[PDB]
């Protein structure tokens, strides 16, 4: 029978319209949030808090070390070992075909809203 | 690995009583020859005389080479031996007694021990501070060190252009930098040893290498820079100059006890091979206080020198020089000697040979020089390998001597001389 | 059509053509005939192959054209490549930037390869994008299969400031030295993966080493500048270091085959030097082919077999090889025109390998093609008997010829 997905023809990219510069910070944003972030997959009194915390002094603020001396190393993020390539559209790196296969499948410009 | 026409000689195979074994490290028979040359190499070992000249004498494949290699053996590595062939003189970018003056000098070596030091590590900064001295920080596995460097040095760094995370090789003594690569976190590793490397380098060197690093200069970045790339030929040393200058500074520092003089042998093979102005300087050379101990050999008797056209001389090396020469005479070899070089020659090549294909192909060492008797061996076994044995039997010695022939028999051959 | 090989005096000559008990086929891989001798280097090939033992040496001896060249080819091509057969004349060893001597260690020594096997990786991809900020840029590489941004950094991005100001070329990139090579405007983009590691296992001469480490750029191996290397110093600290690669897993020797050809050539300096030469470790096998009988060596007024001196040949061991019968010189010359284009009659082999056994074979082997082009002036399609007599008549060998001196001219 037939192909059975042109009628769901979800991505149809004749109109694709990539998401880059701010929108990769974004992502870069939500996922480190996403690792700071807890059970469910108090936060606000805990940012409220904090946010009475504030001054010049050393406090939680100012606590904080700071860019590295040893600069960031590339990895691959679909299987995590290390990664010669960029993914053009959303910075993310990867070291295969295959790789870059499933991350165009799945994670490339998809959970960008 | 490799093994090679002269490779089962071990030593001269003498006892502490110095008489000669009929078969010891390698070398079988020459009793006497061996124990000529052993009473010469305690010459040697003395480091006492200068100068003195051995003629190794005999019919060719009688041992002679393997006496000198047998020396050679039986000096180690501490000592110099430089193999020269009589032929190697013809040089024609040298005048012949420049070459042979070289190779006089090759053989005299020199020991020296410098404790040293190299500073390696990544370099973590560099702050110079018209520069009174530079400040660079170099890491390594066991921790990172702060030097001081003077200010010369900061030339270097900046013609290697380093910068920090850079990994080098600054050299204590002569302030040489050299810039090994990037660090390997950003390439080559973080070197893993202590960061001031101090080791004391016991590596010995030569008068001739010391007269040839002597002969031409370097750097300059004027003029000389276009002398850094001309051709680059060899041109001879000035004997009442430059060499005895070296001389001078070689005294001073055994003096002082930094060096230590080994005096080494200068061998010279086919040295029928020498023309006579080469004869006649080297009968004025060996007299010098300063040269070393000098084994000549030569495989023909009674003969014309070279360069004279008529004049006729025993081992085709002129009277003069034949005086002031010790003559060590090899002779030929029993066939039981043979057959015991045979079978020497065999174990040490990897090869298995059965006891009846052993005494034939000694027989063909009666018929045929010893030489060839040792040529076949190794074709022999490979078509014993090839019908699957493990061991030379006689089948394979007496037909692999059919397909190659003998000096003897493919002379004969060619006496239908058309 | 033509390239720069085409068909020479031993094209022919695909191998050495034994069944592998080293046993001659009576005619295979285009060699014919010739058992004892055939066979013979056949042992002495595997003994090259094995590499265990270090300077051995072999005669092969026979009358002129009795297929002794020919062996040493048929060797040369059943070794195959990489291993090296270096050959040369004796006449070559006669020069004026270097001593005899020291061009025969030179030949030797281009006969002992360094086998070395390193690993690099490569990109090869088709440019899609290039920036410059006046400096840091960014530079993004297509495969058919994938496409990826890439940091320009310092020295990458001064090593492709070298041939810029164009996009859409593939061109690949070693991340070792940043070496860029293009192979042209997208010639087809590639396949697969973009950055890869590769292996490469680079066999290099004892004379490569020696050269390229004599001097600053000292890799005029391409044009003989060098005059004559330090020897026992800058030659004596190669063999260690080969050594010291060697017995580690950082290299190993290869070692391969000296052709002299024409060795009666050399003299008796060069053949003192040989002796030697051929007691070292990093001696290679050498092979030597000489025609002539007992006759005067070079350099002086010694009669010797070979007209090399008897104390060298007690250090080789000799091939002869013998003339043809009629049957090998009618299959020589039909091995010949099945390698030329040709197609004779059979009563024209039979003519032709009369006038070859007559006169001598390789004035028959000339032949072929010139009874070939005049049965193609004629449009014949076939060499018939005619034309080998016209060939015949107009061309002379060296027997006839010197018959037609019954007149007279200059001396
Ligand atoms: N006394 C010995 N014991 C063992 N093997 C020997 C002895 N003398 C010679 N040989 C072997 O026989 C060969 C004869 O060659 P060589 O001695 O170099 O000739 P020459 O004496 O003319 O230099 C040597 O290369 C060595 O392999
Ligand atoms: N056994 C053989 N098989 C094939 N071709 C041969 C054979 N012997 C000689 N030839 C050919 O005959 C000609 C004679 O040359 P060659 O035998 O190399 O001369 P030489 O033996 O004097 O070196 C060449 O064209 C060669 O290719």
């Amino acid at each position: 029978m037939v192909e059975k997905k042109t009628s769901v023809r979800s991505q149809d990219p004749g109109q694709r319209r990539v998401l880059d510069r701010a929108a990769r910070q974004r992502r870069i944003n939500r996922q480190l949030e996403a690792l700071e972030n807890d059970n469910f997959q108090n936060f606000q009194a805990l940012l409220e808090e904090q946010n009475l915390s504030v001054a010049e002094g050393p406090n939680y603020l100012t606590a904080c070390a700071g860019p590295p001396s040893r600069p960031q190393r590339p990895f691959c993020a679909v299987c995590g070992f290390p990664s010669p390539y960029t993914c053009v559209s959303c910075g993310a790196r990867y070291c295969t075909v295959r790789c870059l296969g499933t991350h165009q499948e799945t994670r490339c410009l998809k959970w960008t809203v | 690995q490799r093994i090679a026409s002269h490779s089962h000689v071990k030593g001269l195979g003498l006892d502490e009583s110095g008489l000669a074994k009929q078969a010891a490290s390698g070398l079988v028979g020459q009793e006497n020859a061996r124990e000529a040359c052993g009473v010469i190499v305690e010459l040697i070992k003395s480091k006492k005389m200068a100068g003195r000249a051995v003629l190794l004498a005999g019919p060719p494949g009688t041992g002679k080479t393997a006496l000198a290699l047998a020396i050679a053996q039986e000096l180690g590595s501490k000592v110099p031996f430089c193999p020269m062939v009589g032929s190697e003189v013809y040089s024609t970018e040298i005048k012949k007694t420049e070459v042979l003056m070289e190779n006089f000098r090759r053989a005299i070596g020199l020991r020296i021990k410098e404790t040293k030091e190299v500073y390696e590590g990544e370099v973590t900064e560099l702050t110079p501070c018209t520069i009174s001295h530079v400040i660079i920080g170099l890491k390594t596995a066991k921790g990172t060190k702060q030097l001081k460097l003077d200010p010369s040095i900061f030339e270097s760094l900046q013609k290697e252009r380093v910068e920090a995370g850079d990994v080098i090789y600054i050299e204590a003594n002569s302030g040489a930098v050299k810039r090994q690569g990037r660090c390997d976190t950003y390439y080559v590793p973080l070197p893993k040893g202590d960061v001031h490397k101090k080791k004391e380098i016991i590596q010995d060197v030569t008068l001739h290498d010391l007269d040839v690093a002597n002969a031409r200069p370097q750097g300059g970045q004027d003029i000389l820079s276009m002398m850094g790339q001309l051709m680059k030929p060899k041109k001879t040393e000035i004997t009442d100059k430059l060499r005895g200058e070296i001389n001078k500074v070689v005294n001073k520092y055994i003096d002082q006890g930094i060096a230590e003089l080994v005096p080494g042998v200068l061998f010279v093979d086919e040295v029928h091979m020498l023309d006579i102005e080469c004869f006649t300087y080297l009968h004025r050379a060996l007299e010098s206080s300063i040269a070393p101990i000098v084994i000549f050999a030569s495989n023909r008797g009674n003969c014309v020198i070279r360069g004279t056209e008529d004049i006729t001389s025993p081992h085709g090396i002129p009277l003069d020089l034949l005086d002031r020469v010790m003559i060590i005479r090899t002779m030929l070899y029993t066939p039981q000697e043979m057959k015991q070089i045979i079978k020497i020659r065999a174990q040490t090549e990897g090869i298995n040979i059965s006891e009846e294909a052993l005494n034939h192909l000694g027989e063909i060492g009666t018929k045929t020089t010893l030489r060839y008797s040792v040529q076949l061996l190794t074709p022999a076994n490979l078509l014993a390998k090839i019908n699957g044995k493990d061991s030379i039997e006689k089948e394979h010695v007496e037909e692999i001597s059919e397909l190659f022939y003998d000096a003897k028999s493919s002379a004969k051959i060619l006496a239908d001389q058309q | 059509v033509t390239r720069i090989e085409r068909i020479g005096a031993h094209s022919h000559i695909r191998g050495l053509g034994l069944d592998d008990a080293l046993e001659p086929r009576q005619a295979s891989q285009g060699m014919v005939g010739q058992l004892a001798a055939r066979r013979a280097a056949g042992v002495v090939l595997e003994m090259i192959r094995e590499g265990k033992i270090a300077g051995r040496a072999v005669l092969i001896a026979g009358q002129p054209g009795t297929g002794k060249t020919a062996i040493a080819m048929g060797m040369a091509q059943a070794l195959g490549p990489d291993t090296p057969f270096t050959a040369i004349a004796g006449s070559e060893i006669f020069s004026l930037e270097m001593s005899k001597t020291e061009a025969l260690t030179q030949a030797f020594r281009r006969s002992i390869g360094v086998r070395i096997k390193e690993e690099t990786e490569i990109i090869e991809g088709e440019v899609v994008e290039i920036q410059i900020d006046r400096k840091v840029g960014k530079l993004t590489l297509k495969t058919t299969e994938m496409e990826t941004i890439y940091d320009l950094g310092t020295k990458m991005i001064e090593s492709l400031t070298k041939d810029k100001v164009q996009a859409g070329d593939v061109i690949t990139i070693d991340k070792a030295t940043g070496k860029i090579s293009k192979l042209g405007r997208s010639v087809q983009c590639p396949d697969g993966e973009l950055q890869k590691r590769k292996e490469v296992v680079h066999t290099v001469s004892l004379h490569e080493i020696d050269v390229i480490n004599s001097r600053t750029q000292g890799f005029l191996a391409l044009f003989s500048g060098d005059t004559g290397e330090i020897k026992s110093e800058v030659r004596e600290q190669i063999n260690a270091k080969v050594a010291e690669w060697r017995e580690e897993g950082k290299a190993e020797i290869i070692p391969g085959v000296l052709f002299i050809d024409e060795v009666h050539m050399l003299d008796i300096e060069s053949f003192s030097f040989l002796n030697r030469a051929l007691e070292s470790d990093m001696a290679p096998v050498l092979i030597m082919a000489t025609n002539r009988g007992i006759t005067r060596i070079r350099g002086t007024s010694y009669q010797s077999p070979h007209g090399i001196p008897i104390d060298l040949l007690d250090r080789l061991l000799i091939v002869s090889t013998t003339p043809y019968s009629e049957k090998d010189t009618k299959q020589i010359l039909r091995i010949r025109c099945e390698e030329e284009d040709v197609e004779m009659s059979e009563d024209a082999y039979t003519v032709l390998t009369r006038i070859g056994l007559e006169t001598s074979l390789r004035y028959a082997i000339q032949l072929i093609t010139a009874a070939s082009l005049v049965c193609r002036k004629r449009k014949g399609t076939e060499v018939q008997v005619d034309d080998i007599k016209r060939v015949y008549s107009l061309f002379l060998d060296e027997s006839r010829s010197t018959q037609y001196m019954k007149e007279y001219q200059d001396a």
